[PDB]
């Protein structure tokens, strides 16, 4: 995997490749790693496919039950539920998750949860095996309060390089835009992003 | 006569604790009504706020169980909220286990089964509530399913519950004799709410202000309650016709 | 008959006489009130001075839950403490799992469901307290009152105990005369007056006043006790009104 | 807290009666009439659909229920008690038989399991007996067609034909005159409708009457093709229209 | 609490009797009569069905006589549902013994364990006793043919001939009169039917109101056979003795 | 094992080979790898044979009870959810690799499930030891908007690739077609391209060839 | 009447008779007095015997170096509650290296007694306790009732004829509160207080029981010839 | 096992 | 522990068990009786893990004696051997299994026949004319295959047994300090003192 | 220390025209040491036959377990269990011990009394049903048995001919396996008669 989430002026955008690996064989070349846990709270999944799916399903359940009683949960709340699962079961889990959401009060927020189950609130986050190759690029190119079009280009160029160098990353670049306007899905194919 | 204190049979094969739980239903002195449109299901209920010191916005007997399912209760609020919390938990668990939203009729059956257990097990008392579940089901369409303290449940074309329930029931019966159909032949949910309020006014014989009523509406993919101004807008439309 | 001898038994009316009997124990207790204000809530309570030997200011009845919720109650004092201990566990698990401090309506239902659970079985006794509680959260101020049955509602003002009717009447006048809203500092003063006026229904033993408050501006959204100059100022305001 | 009722609520009286079972049978007597008739090539079970209100949709309330593809059930007495028994009966057919033997249980053994559940409510702590009598019709390869009655006590009896509930005394007498050992399935359906008209007072049509059969295999109701041995369910619920067709030639 | 509603099913009367056991026996006295007769070359089990209806399926029915294993059977008097609980436990117990020792369970050992279960319900648990009396008919290589009875108290005794259920007083007097030790199975069959015919509450004894079974060594050489009689076989044996 | 699944116009089709192996030895030359969960939801299984059969039967049983309880036809996502949560609980120790496919009121669906409990969605999928041979064919010939007869051809061709090129797969091709609005048709031994040729000689022995020490009649009766 | 069969039942007027009957067991108990100044806190207790051949029932129990109580009513119940206090004091020291506040001690006893008044099967505690202690906020005196109610006081008394000592302390309030840095005088005031509850009997050497805790004084009990000074 |  | 042998002849069963108990490089005892009487006509010899052997043997002994008192009756050798097998079969899948191998020699009074059963620690039961456990079989079995006849007398069985012990004393690496020999027949169990 | 090859042994089953045959060797050993030449591995419950290879203690235990279960089945069902049903019972019982299995290789054989159809089936140690028209093999010489059966077998053999085929399959397979042999038994099963024959084979 290569995954990232980036906050910007109007909200937050999540980004991911579509590769699932069993050894050197690509088990799925069109995987969806961007996952809904609530209307406008999504997550990027990396590590074990089984572990991250099981966690995401449990979080979705918790937030659905939260909403029935107390109304819409904050992005911080969603990240906390993820953390609780990842931290308490750290010995049995291989899950690197980035949580991203849009509030109207708090606007776009990004929380990254690495292997240990620690929580880190950041302006943007990168994770997965392919992220290693773009720490330099992302640090030099990220700006706060970018536009939608700029942020899309930033994620597109970043994951393009991650895919180029990481054998464990590839396929299409999926993205999910989270704003006041709603939820928009984007897809970008090899023929476009490879020749960037 | 301890057979009247717990849920065991009396000599004539009755369960008095269940029967007395039915009488607790009317303790609030509130009447509710539910009807179906083409695309929607509307439920209305009286809203009585006697104490001036009460915050009227917190006084409610209608509950949003899930995104798709709504529930109105006839009975005391403690038991009502007990039922509501359990329904919300059951609906959420169902979605997690089986991968799709719990249908209205399935939730009704589940809550009806829970009620049945209280009529058979001694240590648990029945809840003194009647639960009316509403939704626009993705398979069955507009749906009304009602549960009582005996553990009974059934689907309805329309229904009413409360002290003056019989007057409302016959009023609805006579309309469906005339219209010759199973629902309110109307496009918008707004006019279905208007129908519901109009026929409640006729049956009860009382006029309603914006604070005397409480309205819940179920459409495809969402159930929602109306604000006082939404109801006031609806009351103005009735008066101007 | 015999329907009133066991908890969780319906009478032929559809009533639970054991809960109604618990209400009598609440009516017997000292007066306690709650006033909702512009950006928060105020709590007050009557403390009967049984003897000179009671240490002043050192038998505190108002209790804090988490750091933003206050609770006061009338009736069997131990039952109230048991309810607050539960409330504190409920609030701790909420904050543990969801990070954010528990909202007031969420907290209200946690107590409500717990009290209601003590009307479901004959192996437990209903709570012998009505609990006035509330605080400040993300959506603003909330005031609640919870009764032995598990019934609770939101309130503009709330009262319970032996002088509840007197306190209610005085509360209704404040709601009528202040439609736009009452300030936090005003609500503290009014709370003192109402306790003093409600003391007329318990006037054999003289009493001690105790006030607390949560306000977005005045206390920064946290629960604090009113003490010192602000307490004496509120007492003096109350003393001037009775005469 | 906790269930302190660990003692029996059904006990023997000095006269040797088990009160709560007797009183449960009384509740069955008050219940709406239901019947079952066994033919040479099938079994029929029927009952009236007593509607609680005309606004209620009686289609949503099913008194006749499928337990396995070859076994059905109907009742008289308390509906809610029946509904949970059907749930438990469906599950026990899987847990204590199908998951072990890879096939559905024969009628007599499924009946035996339901009877066991009803007996335990007569002896276990802190529970009353079930206030229902069941009529369970079914078919299996080695026993053929069969019809069983199950009472609140947990006792069950095999019948050629019988009735339970409101007008069961008269309905049994009617069935004695009409029943013979050469009855074909269609003849048994005809007799079932005649017997039921006597106990029904109001409207008598396909919307107020609920009727199902255990008969020939139905490949069209199986939902798939390709396995020759799998030929479909023998249980079939008659439609509202199918009932009205037989009420004209009555 | 719940103390109020407790019947106290496991206590003594002032006279030293167990209320619930006595009342359970009273229940059993209204149940259909069941007779067991032990001969030198076999055992007979005969039982009267409770007031039969003409539309009852008679051939595929089992109310009174149940098989515990290949060598042991029981006749029931009381609540059938209660009996089936105990019967399944007895069947399992027999198989446990066979699994453990690779030998068929001796009759008494099976009877003692089943009776010990009944005893438990009279001393602890606060539950009602089983409203059931059994007649056990079986064979093993130690004592040969054996008849036993057990009742709700959990007390069991051995017999040459015995009745349970209704009209046991009248039935026992008649058995005591005509029984002798050198009796054969075919004679015992006749005695069993004659006794039921005189003690019955019905107008006349017929094939449809009876269950019948024998345990003989009438198989081929040194082995025991259980014969649960079919309806037609009861009809024939009833004619052969001249009752109908 | 080679198993595949292919979506088409008005439904979905799954297929499988019919060889089961213990080590290098062919235990069964015509086993059935296509399982029924519900009438219109079918499952293709690879990996540990006992696990695939047991997990498909358990979920199939619970799906039936669920269908009766809800008075609704069972959905593929329910079978998917129940399978994955069961498999995840056992941390891959239940070695069941499945392709789940079927039709329901919601529409036509195709999923795969791995032993650890991860699921995938797709228009074409392959699992088992011959999955690479099968996937090569699927990646070469698959297109959007396939007809029923085209999907069956593609599916069986993908299985054949496994049969010929993978030593773990062999014998015949089973197929099941699930189309919307119609009954699912199970096509047992849809192709049989590995028929054993006539033997050169009969090995029927003269009677009495085998030396015998003792004879005795066995009693099966009571 | 019909509502006193167990603690889980309320009367029609909202009373708990089993709790009130437990309260009655305290009234039958021998008198014990508690009082404090700003520097010290004192317990005085009249011990009771079965007859002249028997010993005198010990009324005072030590909980920690800085805390202890006196009892009136069922002595075994006091042993259970004191044992619980010893553990709670001890838990505070081992885990937090912190001496347990006397106020928290009271809160813990309240909550323990309360649970016995709301559940079926159990019974209320049949004993009243006077807890004294010296912590970070000075001297403290608490009164425990088995209803759950705990009260902080300058002085008090419980047991038979405790009203006499309670009236005396109410008069003497202004005097004894300012007995700072003088243990013997504070005890003298407590001995004079308990003397107002005596009838036909007087304070002897094996009858009187005194305990004290303060600023530079660990909780210690005086019996036998050590209390002859105060008669 | 499948990785991401 | 180590050497336990068994021979079933015409009218009796003969068990022979080594007397040595060795721990490390020291023979701690040279007169150890590795057997327990389960009932008047049933004898069990045993060998295996230290502690487990006696603990298991005495546990079985207690159970058979309990049965005898309860029913006032002696269990057949076949019945006892099945009970013993089941206990070992349970044991092998326990947290800590009994590592004990046994021979059961008994005389069935109802059949008037001697019976020898061999059961290993896994719960593997076989009825045999002659049996052994451990390395003993690797010498004795082939010797008994040759010299054993089914119609032998007790005296002939004892001579056949002497031949086995002599072979073991010649070719076995360890000194097992001779054997205790016990006979089981219609008259019960008795010990041969001079062997 | 491989549980399935400590004791040794083999079982084979075959179908013919209106008949079935099941056969097994008689050896029981402890690795190299032959211990018993009377250890039969085929059992029957009514008309249903079960052969079991593998760890001998589990062979005995499972026989006792299936006798237990088929006896209770008969008492409750009032009829003898059929091969198809019994096959499912064996499968369920083995899978119940999924993570602590009996180390066995069972083989079911029999004729359905209602339909008259010959039936055989095989299982792995954890319950996977292997149904077959022709033959099932199990044990330490399964490779040898697969080879013999695949070459010697033809469909629709008469009972007398089927006996020769299954006997020669077992014998020649056993003689290429160190842990199998020491005698053999063959069951020929017709609709309502069953013949059991002991074979003469080399005893090394
Ligand atoms: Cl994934
Ligand atoms: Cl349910
Ligand atoms: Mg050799």
């Amino acid at each position: 995997t290569s995954i990232m989430a980036v906050t910007f002026k109007d909200g937050v955008i999540l980004g991911a490749d579509s590769r699932t690996t069993t050894g050197a064989y690509i088990a799925n070349r069109v995987t969806d790693k961007l996952t809904r846990v609530h209307d406008k709270i999504w997550c990027c999944r990396s590590g074990s496919a089984a572990d991250t799916q099981a966690i995401a399903d449990i979080v979705q359940y918790h937030l659905e039950l939260y909403t029935s009683q107390y109304g819409t949960p904050s992005t911080e709340t969603a990240a906390s539920v993820f953390k609780e699962l990842c931290y308490e079961n750290k010995d049995n889990l291989t899950a690197g998750i980035i949580v991203a959401g849009y509030d109207d009060k708090n606007k776009g927020e990004v929380y990254t949860i690495p292997l240990g189950g620690s929580v880190h609130k950041l302006p943007y986050a990168i994770a997965g095996s392919g992220s290693t190759f773009i720490y330099g690029y992302c640090d030099k190119n990220f700006r706060e309060n970018m536009s939608k079009e700029e942020t899309v280009d930033f994620i597109k160029h970043s994951l393009s390089q991650a895919i180029k160098w990481d054998g464990s990353s590839g396929g299409v670049i999926r993205m999910v835009v989270l704003t006041a306007a709603g939820v928009e899905r984007l897809i970008f194919y090899p023929d476009e992003y490879e020749q960037l | 006569g301890y057979d009247r204190h717990i849920t065991i049979f009396s000599p004539e094969g009755r369960l008095y604790q269940v029967e007395y739980a039915f009488k607790a239903t009317n303790q609030t002195n509130i009447n509710s009504l539910a009807v179906r449109g083409k695309d929607c299901t509307v439920v209305i209920s009286q809203k009585k706020v006697p104490d001036k010191l009460l915050d009227p916005t917190t006084v409610s007997y209608i509950f949003c169980i899930s995104r798709t399912i709504g529930m109105v209760v006839n009975g005391p609020i403690p038991d009502a909220r007990n039922a509501a919390l359990r329904a919300k938990a059951e609906a959420a668990e169902f979605r997690y286990k089986y991968g799709y939203d719990m249908p209205c009729d399935v939730l009704a059956k589940r809550m009806a089964n829970l009620s049945q257990i209280y009529t058979q097990r001694a240590y648990m008392r029945p809840l003194g509530v009647i639960l009316t579940f509403v939704s626009v089901d993705e398979e069955l369409g507009p749906s009304i399913y009602k549960t009582d303290p005996a553990g009974y449940y059934v689907g309805y074309k329309a229904t009413a519950t409360g002290p003056k329930q019989q007057e409302i029931t016959t009023n609805l019966e006579n309309h469906f004799k005339k219209s010759k159909i199973d629902h309110i032949n109307e496009e918008s949910w707004e006019k279905v709410v208007e129908f519901a309020i109009t026929h409640m006014i006729d049956a009860l014989g009382t006029e309603f202000s914006k604070n005397d009523l409480e309205v819940g509406v179920a459409t495809k993919d969402k159930f929602f309650t109306l604000s006082a101004e939404n109801i006031e807008e609806r009351l103005v439309a009735i008066a101007e016709q | 008959t015999g329907y009133d001898l066991s908890n969780s038994v319906f009478s032929p009316d559809g009533r639970n006489f054991q809960v109604e009997y618990a209400v009598k124990a609440v009516e017997n207790g000292t007066t306690s009130i709650g006033i909702k204000c512009n950006d928060g809530v105020v709590f007050a309570v009557e403390k009967l001075i049984t003897s000179k030997l009671l240490v002043p200011q050192k038998n505190v009845k108002i209790q804090v839950v988490d750091r933003h919720i206050g609770c006061v109650y009338s009736g069997l004092i131990p039952d109230g403490r048991h309810l607050v201990n539960r409330g504190r566990e409920e609030a701790a698990s909420f904050k543990k799992l969801y990070k954010t401090p528990i909202p007031i309506p969420a907290f209200a239902d946690r107590l409500g469901q717990y009290v209601q659970a003590h009307t479901l079985y004959n192996s437990v006794r209903p709570f012998g307290v009505s609990t006035i509680f509330g605080g400040v959260d993300k959506n603003g101020a909330h005031l609640y009152m919870l009764e032995p049955s598990g019934s609770y509602w939101g309130y503009k003002g709330a009262a319970t105990g032996k002088g509840r009717q007197s306190a209610k009447a005085e509360l209704e006048k404040l709601v009528d005369h202040h439609p736009e809203g009452l300030s936090a500092r005003e609500a503290v003063k009014q709370a003192a007056k109402i306790i003093y006026l409600a003391h007329e229904d318990n006037k054999e033993k003289d009493f001690e006043l105790e006030i607390s408050w949560c306000s977005l501006s005045e206390t920064n959204g946290l629960h604090k006790f009113v003490k010192g100059d602000l307490l004496q100022e509120a007492i003096d305001f109350a003393q001037k009104e009775i005469n | 807290m906790t269930d302190r009722y660990s003692f029996s609520l059904t006990t023997f009286s000095p006269s040797g009666k088990l009160g709560q079972i007797d009183y449960a049978l009384t509740a069955v007597k008050q219940g709406v009439t239901s019947l079952g008739i066994k033919a040479t090539n099938g079994v029929v079970i029927a009952t009236e659909k007593k509607s609680s209100s005309p606004l209620a949709m009686s289609e949503t309330l099913s008194k006749v229920s499928l337990l396995t593809p070859d076994i059905g059930a109907v009742y008289s007495g308390m509906g809610p008690d029946y509904r949970v028994l059907v749930d438990k009966s469906r599950k026990v057919a899987h847990t204590s038989y199908k998951r072990i033997y890879g096939e559905y249980p024969p009628t007599k053994l499924l009946v035996s399991e339901v009877a066991k559940i009803m007996q335990e409510a007569t002896q276990s702590g802190g529970v009353r007996p079930f206030g229902v009598s069941l009529l369970i019709a079914g078919h299996d390869e080695f026993n053929g067609f069969s019809l069983y009655q199950v009472d609140p006590s947990g006792s069950y009896f095999p019948w050629k034909a019988t009735a339970i509930g409101k007008g069961s005394v008269a309905a049994k007498t009617f069935l004695e005159k009409r029943w013979n050992d050469e009855l074909e399935l269609e003849d048994a359906i005809h007799i079932a409708l005649l017997t039921l008209k006597e106990s029904v007072e109001g409207e008598f049509n396909g919307d107020t009457i609920e009727l199902a059969i255990i008969g020939d295999e139905n490949p069209d109701l199986l939902g798939y093709t390709g396995i020759p041995t799998d030929k479909g369910p023998r249980f079939r619920k008659l439609t509202s229209q199918e009932i009205n067709d037989r009420l004209e030639a009555l | 609490g719940s103390r109020r509603y407790d019947s106290r099913t496991t206590i003594f009367s002032p006279e030293g009797r167990l209320y619930q056991v006595e009342y359970a026996l009273e229940s059993i006295s209204h149940a259909g009569t069941a007779i067991g007769i032990m001969a030198s070359d076999g055992i007979v089990l005969a039982a009267e069905r409770k007031v039969t209806s003409t539309l009852l399926e008679q051939d595929t029915s089992t109310e009174k006589l149940y098989k515990l294993n290949d060598k042991i059977a029981v006749a029931v008097a009381g609540l059938t549902a209660d009996a089936e609980i105990l019967i399944n436990t007895a069947r399992i117990h027999a198989q446990n013994y066979l699994k453990t020792y690779n030998e068929d369970i001796p009759v008494e050992i099976l009877v003692r364990r089943l009776s010990d279960i009944k005893q438990g319900y009279t001393q602890h648990g606060g539950l009602r006793p089983f409203g059931v009396s059994f007649i056990y008919a079986g064979y093993d290589d130690r004592y040969g043919y054996q008849l036993y009875t057990s009742n709700p108290s959990g007390n069991y005794t051995g017999w040459k001939a015995i009745s349970v259920g209704a009209n046991t007083s009248a039935a026992q007097t008649l058995l005591q009169m005509d029984y002798k030790d050198d009796m054969k199975v075919d004679d015992a069959i006749e005695l069993a039917l004659k006794t039921l015919s005189k003690t019955t509450d019905s107008s006349a004894l017929t094939y449809d109101r009876l269950e019948f079974a024998t345990i003989r060594k009438g198989a081929n050489d040194g082995e025991v056979y259980q014969k649960i009689f079919k309806p037609q076989e009861i009809k024939d044996i009833l004619v052969k003795t001249g009752i109908t | 094992t080679t198993i595949v699944g292919v979506k088409f116009n008005n439904g979905v089709v799954i297929a499988a080979d019919t060889r089961s192996t213990q080590g290098p030895i062919v235990a069964d030359k015509n086993c059935a790898k296509l399982h029924r969960i519900s009438p219109k939801i079918w499952c293709a299984g690879a990996g540990t044979a006992a696990d695939t059969e047991a997990v498909t039967q358990l979920i199939g049983s619970n799906i039936e009870l669920h269908s009766l309880y809800t008075s609704r036809e069972p959905r593929v996502v329910s079978a998917l959810q129940m399978l994955k949560q069961h498999l995840f609980k056992y941390q891959g120790h239940i070695g069941a690799y499945l392709i789940v496919a079927g039709v329901d009121p919601t529409g036509s669906h195709l999923f795969s499930i791995h032993a650890h409990g991860s699921t995938d969605v797709g228009y074409y999928l392959s699992l088992g030891s011959g999955s690479l041979a099968a996937m090569a064919v699927l990646e070469s010939h698959w297109k959007q908007d396939l007809t029923k007869e085209e999907a069956i051809k593609l599916a069986s061709d993908a299985i054949q690739a496994g049969i010929w090129n993978d030593l773990g797969s062999g014998s015949n091709v089973d197929v099941c077609v699930m189309e919307i609005g119609k009954d699912a048709e199970y096509l047992r031994n849809y192709l049989t391209p590995n028929v054993r040729e006539e033997k050169q000689k009969s090995y029927k022995f003269p009677r009495g060839t085998t030396a015998v020490l003792k004879e005795s009649i066995v009693n099966i009766c009571d | 009447n019909n509502y006193d069969g167990d603690t889980v039942t309320f009367s029609p007027t909202g009373r708990l008779f089993q709790v009130e009957y437990a309260l009655e067991a305290i009234k039958q108990g021998s008198v014990t007095v508690g009082l404090r100044s700003n520097t010290h806190a004192v317990l005085v207790a009249l011990k009771r015997n079965a007859d002249e051949l028997s010993s005198y029932q010990k009324k005072i129990i030590k909980c920690d170096e800085h805390m202890g109580l006196s009892l009136a009513g069922l002595a075994p119940d006091a042993r259970v509650l004191s044992n619980y206090l010893r553990q709670q004091c001890n838990y505070s020291s081992l885990v937090f290296n912190r001496k347990l506040a006397v106020e928290r001690a009271g809160h813990l006893l309240c909550d323990k007694a309360q649970k016995n008044t709301q559940s079926y099967g159990g019974r209320p505690y049949g004993v009243g306790l006077l807890i004294i202690g010296y912590d970070k906020s000075g001297a403290h005196l608490l009164e425990f009732q088995p209803s759950g109610n705990v009260t902080e006081l300058y002085g008090t008394a419980i047991g038979a004829r405790s009203q006499g000592a309670k009236t005396y302390l109410e008069r003497t309030l202004d005097t004894f509160i300012k007995i700072d840095g003088n243990p013997d005088e504070l005890i003298k005031a407590g001995v004079e207080a308990i003397s107002q509850s005596l009838r036909d009997e007087s304070l002897t050497v094996d009858n009187l029981s005194i305990a004290i805790v303060g600023k530079d004084t660990p909780f210690t009990i005086y019996d036998g010839e050590a209390v002859a000074k105060y008669i | 096992a499948p990785l991401x | 522990m180590d050497i336990i042998l068994g021979i079933r002849v015409q009218d009796s069963v003969i068990l022979a068990s080594s007397k040595a108990v060795t721990r490390g490089i020291s023979v701690l005892k040279d007169s150890d009786d590795k057997t327990r009487q389960l009932s008047p006509h049933t004898l069990m010899s045993f060998a295996g893990e230290a502690g487990d052997t006696v603990q298991f043997a005495e546990y079985i002994q207690a159970n058979i004696q309990l049965y005898s008192i309860r029913e006032d009756y002696e269990l057949s050798p076949q019945a006892v051997s099945s009970f013993v097998r089941q206990e070992l079969a349970k044991s092998i899948r326990s947290r800590r299994p009994y590592q004990v191998n046994v021979l059961i020699g008994g005389y069935d009074k109802k059949k008037n026949k001697p019976e020898l059963y061999q059961i290993d620690y896994l719960g593997t039961k076989v009825e045999l004319p002659y049996g052994a456990h451990g390395y003993s079989g690797f010498y004795t079995f082939s010797l008994l295959d040759h010299h054993y006849r089914p119609d032998m007398t007790t005296e002939e069985g004892l001579d056949l047994l002497k031949l086995c012990v002599q072979e073991l004393e010649k070719r076995m690496p360890m000194d097992f300090k001779g054997v205790i020999v016990k006979i089981v027949d219609k008259d019960g169990i008795r010990q041969v003192d001079d062997f | 220390s491989d549980p399935s090859s400590i004791n040794g042994g083999i079982v084979v089953a075959m179908t013919g025209k209106d008949c079935v045959a099941i056969a097994c060797d008689l050896r029981l050993g402890s690795q190299s040491l032959g211990v018993s030449n009377k250890f039969e591995k085929i059992f029957h419950y009514g008309h249903v036959f079960l052969g079991i290879t593998g760890l001998a203690t589990d062979v005995t235990t499972l026989n006792e377990m299936f006798r237990y279960k088929t006896n209770l089945y008969k008492l409750k069902e009032e009829r003898a269990i059929e091969p198809e049903t019994f096959t499912q019972l064996v499968s369920s019982s083995l899978y119940e011990r999924r993570f602590g299995p009996y180390f066995v290789g069972p083989v079911v054989a029999g004729i359905n009394s209602k339909s008259g159809k010959p039936f055989i089936a095989g299982f792995d140690l954890i319950g996977c049903i292997d149904e077959a028209k022709d033959f099932i093999v199990s044990g330490t010489a399964s490779d040898q048995l697969f080879g013999m059966c695949e070459s010697l077998y033809e469909p629709n053999l008469e009972p007398e001919d089927l006996f020769e085929t299954i006997s020669q399959a077992l014998l020649n397979a056993a003689d290429r396996d160190a842990l199998s042999g020491w005698g053999a038994v063959v069951y020929i099963i017709k609709k309502d008669e069953v013949v059991k024959r002991y074979l003469k084979m080399r005893q090394d």
